[PDB]
RNA sequence: AAACUGCGAAUGGCUCAUUAAAUCAGUUAUGGUUCCUUUGGUCGCUCGUACUUGGAUAACUGUGGUAAUUCUAGAGCUAAUACAUGCCGACGGGCGCUGACCCCCUUCGCGGGGGGGAUGCGUGCAUUUAUCAGUGGUGACUCUAGAUAACCUCGGGCCGAUCGCACGCCGGCGGCGACGACCCAUUCGAACGUCUGCCCUAUCAACUUUCGAUGGUAGUCGCCGUGCCUACCAUGGUGACCACGGGUGACGGGGAAUCAGGGUUCGAUUCCGGAGAGGGAGCCUGAGAAACGGCUACCACAUCCAAGGAAGGCAGCAGGCGCGCAAAUU
């Protein structure tokens, strides 16, 4: 697909794609290298993103983003921006007078890179804190589980 | 040579006021007509234009080429002119001395 | 001053790795 | 004055947020560095911290780079061509980060012609003039012509570099905020970058 | 508030200091240094609270102002100045020379050491970075930067800074085995060895010290300062040898006394 | 003494008007920034008048104007760690690029090379941009260090024309300080983010999206991350788990009163954090202020005046009036 759906070039800033190429140079392939890192804490680089082409700066993975802060998880309830989607954490808030609980939750808009493809409603996603990438999106999509009901 | 001077209100005579009467100025640090009392301050001050009329308490005025007679107590007189050069170079250049 | 700590730094700097590859190929050997 | 601030933003709920105190000094703005062309106007910025902003207001000359021949120069801006952000930055000719420029390629030839036996261009198509084939044959040795000529094997350039250097003109790209630094860099556009640009351009017009 | 704070209160002082809430609203405000504002030692407070050289502040002044006082061989004259862990005051009019080490309770003591050992000091090296044509640098707890360090001392090690050249001497390494004090948080001036490290990728890791007499406890990484190699310190250690008593065993102890005593 | 210069005046003190995910508390992050000062390191690393350079200006002398102010104008001097210039060394070199030249081998059978070598250009560290390779470090860098090609701001970056004490030769050398300047080190911070938590109200049920509302791309601005602000694009974002609106005699917390176990009510008030200086707004200086015992304007109030003009800000300590049920010494 083409990458180059902007009124900009878009490319991996890091990375040098237009080295002079010459008979020695080039011998039936152009070739070119793709940008990725391997983010810390356990998190594997999807093979999507390695062998990808798409180009996104706030991908913890090809981007230039840092994954420091909070590990959270949530569940995906909106996928209907670019590249952004809606996750829903709930969880019980304890009132100490009646010694009991109450349902709460809050969304969160994080950032969904297109290194995961086939990410539906309901599904699991542990996302990382990083520095603010919107007014409102503040955490990286770094991994997706599947719901309950894959055959 | 006219130097400036002060109007009926004794507000000063201020060098690029090209105006006739008076103005009102944000004067800072570099300004006549002005004084900063702390760094960084900047007052708005009445100054009287450059322009010399008729409604001028006073005038300032610099002799700077003499007539042919002298004045009874202001050309006539002597001259104490107190103080010399202090910096070394100053004192060696009024003396045309040598280097070392 | 700089001259003689960049000097002894360096032969510090030149024991160490030798006793380093010492340790690697005494590892590898075993 | 211009603020930075976010308080005077709505809420991401839609909700209306009141303020609770009035402007910081350091939630300021600036007016923007609407960076023409023309002969060098810089103006010094004193900033947060003490530190200076070069904000420049007029340049006409940049260290631009031919990324694959590593050929960094100081040359001239003639124009700007493509501006992605706003169409109107190209009407009003502003000098921003990331906006396509026409350069100058004089050093680039000259550098070009220094490391010599290419496919010709300009060299003897355009242009026979003497005072210059003393930089192109000369009279070399046994070793300087062995070493020229083996730089010539390996010395090609792609074909619209090639158009671009007979007009007398490259497309660069600014990588450098001039507004900020007070420079106006960047890099000699090619490869698949400069047929983007190009066509981009063409589809303008 | 605009720009730095120049005053602090009494009330809000670090505990650690033993401060009345009588004796003024003001606490000295260290002064920017070596070392933390709530993990230091002002100078006035050495002098006129814990040694008793002084009745006032005006007379720590004048101590202060006649030079008497060095601190790590430096003659310091600030009174306000923050002294802190593994420091040394050197007092040579009355020929004595403290370092500042932690007690069981957490709180500066009074301990002097012998002229010769307060020749050196330790530092636990807080980074190692190269700089300027791979010049290794190496900055410690006292925030001052050493060139050309052992390409073996990384972080967290210590070593053993002579004062007077200001050169690496020894280090020790962050190993199990090797002793070490607790330099902040709950188990503050305790000593013992460490046993464990349980590493928390981007988080922080926990070290597990024993003590001496078989107690257990644990820090996070950056509350240990490894003292000794093995179970050997390389200074002289407090009344206490970083043993915290609990109070029923402190409670029998001073029963004993006051029985020796009266 | 005065004055120029440096520093502080951004702390403290007062008050609780605003303020309802705002502030604030606990937690965490800056690998998204700045940081006077202290402390430690760096500070002949640059191959291109110096046994000390220039012009002023205060204080002072003298002449003045205005009813009036911590108003100031001419004139005669004279200083600098103010202002502004600007070198000798180590400087022998060393390296990288360039290439007028000199002895030979494929049995010197064009061809293919094996080396030496003249003169020229560039060179610390900052900075700005492109490229290259892979010392030390992190959970993770597009980190750190290294290499190359160039750039290097009229409003222009550092690489010391400063000062004291103790001192001895044909002239040489040199101790201990003071002060100052880039930069690196989170010392004191500040700023902006993460997670969770706040009173009453539905006689407030849909709100936001025009003029940014949610996100994407490029930029501008900013100390930096960011719809922070622009241009283009997509149609998003929040809500009965109470969004949005309204009320609060609401600054938040530590905490206080009362209380069998639960709880109820309070917290303007000495500690921490925030905000404000009659109300708004905009700035200068500075490391740090949108400062008010700083300035500029407007709105309200208000002082002196010779009517031309000048000056103002007690929610600082006392004190006064007013207000009140309600609170002290000029």
């Amino acid at each position: 697909a083409d990458i180059q759906t902007e009124r900009a070039y878009q490319k991996q800033p890091t990375i040098f794609q237009n080295k002079k190429r010459v008979l020695l140079g080039e011998t039936g392939k152009e070739k070119l290298p793709r940008y990725y890192k391997n983010i810390g804490l356990g998190f594997k680089t999807p093979k999507e993103a390695i062998e990808g082409t798409y180009i996104d700066k706030k991908c913890p993975f090809t981007g230039n983003v840092s994954i420091r802060g909070r590990i959270l998880s949530g569940v995906v309830t909106k996928m209907k921006m670019q590249r952004t989607i809606v996750i829903r954490r709930d969880y019980l808030h304890y009132i100490r007078k009646y010694n009991r609980f109450e349902k709460r939750h809050k969304n969160m808009s994080v950032h969904l890179s297109p290194c995961f493809r086939d990410v539906q409603i309901g599904d699991i996603v542990t996302v990382g804190e990083c520095r603010p990438l919107s007014k409102t999106v503040r955490f990286n999509v770094l991994k997706v589980t599947k719901a309950a009901g894959t055959k | 040579r006219i130097s400036g001077g002060n109007d009926k209100q004794g507000f000063p005579m201020k060098q690029g006021v090209l105006t006739h009467g008076r103005v009102r100025l944000l004067l800072s640090k570099g300004h006549s007509c002005y004084r900063p009392r702390r760094t960084g301050e900047r007052k708005r001050k009445s100054v009287r234009g450059c322009i010399v009329d008729a409604n001028l308490s006073v005038l300032n005025l610099v002799i700077v080429k003499k007539g042919e007679k002298d004045i009874p107590g202001l050309t006539d007189t002597t001259v104490p002119r107190r103080l010399g050069p202090k910096r070394a170079s100053r004192i060696r250049k009024l003396f045309n001395l040598s280097k070392e | 001053k700089n001259k003689e700590e960049a000097a002894e730094y360096a032969k510090l700097l030149a024991k160490r790795m030798k006793e380093a590859r010492e340790k690697r190929q005494e590892q590898i050997a075993k | 004055g211009i603020s930075r601030d976010n308080w005077h933003k709505r809420r991401k709920t839609g909700g209306k947020r009141k303020p609770y105190h009035k402007k910081r000094k350091y939630e300021l703005g600036r007016p923007a560095a609407n960076t023409k062309i023309g002969p060098r106007r810089i103006h010094t910025v004193r900033v947060r911290g003490g530190n200076k902003k070069y904000r420049a207001l007029r340049l006409d000359v940049g260290n631009f780079s031919w990324g694959s021949e590593c050929c960094t120069r100081k040359t001239r801006i003639i124009d700007v061509v493509y501006n992605a952000s706003n169409n109107e930055l190209v009407r009003t000719k502003t000098l921003v980060k990331n906006c396509i420029v026409l350069i100058d390629s004089t050093p680039y030839r000259q550098w070009y012609e220094s490391h010599y036996a290419l496919p010709l261009g300009r060299k003897k198509g355009a242009k026979l003039t003497p005072e210059e084939e003393e930089i192109l044959n000369k009279k070399r040795s046994k070793k300087i012509q062995k070493k020229y000529d083996e730089r010539k094997k390996n010395a090609k350039i792609s074909s619209l570099l090639e158009e671009q250097f007979q007009q007398g003109k490259l497309l660069a790209c600014i990588a450098s905020r001039p507004g900020q630094c007070g420079r106006a860099d960047g890099y000699v556009l090619e490869g698949k970058e400069l047929e983007f640009y190009l066509r981009k351009i063409k589809a303008r017009k | 508030a605009r720009g730095p704070k120049k005053h602090l209160k009494r009330v809000a002082a670090p505990k650690h200091w033993m401060l009345d809430k009588l004796t003024g609203v003001f606490a000295p405000r260290p002064s920017t240094g070596p070392h933390k504002l709530r993990e230091c030692l002002p100078l006035i407070i050495f002098l006129r609270n814990r040694l008793k050289y002084a009745l006032t502040g005006d007379e720590v002044k004048k101590i202060c102002m006649q030079r008497f006082i060095k601190i790590d061989g430096k003659v310091r004259t600030d009174i306000t100045y923050p002294a802190g862990f593994m420091d040394v005051i050197s007092i040579d009019k009355t020929g004595e020379n403290f370092r500042l080490i932690y007690d069981t309770k957490g709180r500066f003591a009074v301990h002097r050491i012998t002229p010769e050992e307060a020749k050196y000091k330790l530092c636990k090296v807080r980074k190692i970075f190269v700089g300027t044509k791979g010049i290794p640098h190496l900055v410690t707890h006292d925030a001052r930067t050493i060139r050309y360090p052992d390409p073996l001392i990384k972080v967290n090690d210590t070593i053993q800074i002579d004062l007077e050249t200001g050169k690496i001497t020894d280090f020790i390494k962050f190993d199990t085995g090797n002793l070490c004090m607790v330099t902040g948080g709950a188990n503050l001036g305790r000593i013992g060895v460490i046993t464990n490290r349980e590493r928390h990728p981007g988080s922080f890791d926990v070290v597990h010290v024993k003590d001496a007499n078989g107690n257990s406890f644990a820090t996070r990484l950056s509350n240990i300062f490894v003292i000794g190699k093995g179970n050997k310190p390389w200074i002289s250690l407090p009344r206490g040898k970083g043993i915290r008593l609990t109070i029923a065993e402190e409670r029998d102890k001073r029963l004993a006394a006051k029985q020796s005593s009266g």
